[PDB]
């Protein structure tokens, strides 16, 4: 039996940590709703 | 049970100790989480019990109490925040830029941040603070690092 706990508001915080790339990727969706590079 | 708006974890007792499975999101009185995090399961708050509504295997998206209820869309340009939710860790906000997943069907918001698997179904966010999507679904990259979609459901 799984359960929920709330953890915070949902709100745009100002001066959050900025990291993270922005990579174009080409990839195929399956039926199972796994996604899969396409090289 | 607690039906405040804001963002939750999925926890469940199964395994040992008490372990987080996911995250999920509840606006307008519905819960939003990944359809792989609870597998359509029933969830309990307090005594409250949440019966799924909707679900996709193929969008990996499920609600509870009703229909989806999110429908902002990234606009192609704009950072967003993942409103991350690691298991036994403070939510933290992570601005970033999106790339892209191309596919046969079209071009998704894609973010690339690693967190451990019991963060599926953390938001992201427009800076006007709507919900664009889930993180949690998509794909690993040469690097071995790993990037999600924003995947985004229907309103009705
Ligand atoms: C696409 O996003 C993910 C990530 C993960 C967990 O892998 C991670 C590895 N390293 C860091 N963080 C996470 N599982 C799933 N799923 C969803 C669909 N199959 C069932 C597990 N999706």
């Amino acid at each position: 039996d799984m359960y929920i706990e709330r953890a915070g508001d949902i709100t745009w915080e100002k001066d959050a940590e900025v990291t993270g790339n922005s990579p174009r990727l080409d990839v195929a969706l399956d039926e199972s709703g796994d996604f899969s590079l396409v090289e | 049970g607690e039906t405040t708006d804001g963002v939750y974890r999925v926890m469940t007792r199964r395994l040992l100790g008490s372990t987080q499975v996911g995250v999920g999101v509840m606006q307008e009185g519905v819960f939003h989480t990944m359809w792989h995090v609870t597998k359509g399961a029933a969830l309990r708050s307090g005594e409250g019990r949440l019966d799924p509504y909707w679900g996709d295997v193929k969008q990996d998206l499920v609600s509870y109490c009703g229909p989806w209820k999110l429908d902002a869309a990234w606009d192609g340009l704009s950072e967003v925040q993942l409103l991350a939710v690691p298991p036994g860790e403070r939510a933290k906000n992570i601005q970033t830029l999106p790339g892209i997943f191309k596919t046969k069907d079209g071009d998704i918001g894609a973010v690339a941040l690693d967190y451990p698997a019991g963060t599926s179904g953390s938001p992201i966010l427009d800076k006007c603070g709507r919900v664009i999507g889930l993180y949690g679904n998509g794909v690993v990259i040469k690097n071995g690092s790993y990037v999600s979609a924003i995947t985004q459901g229907k309103r009705e």
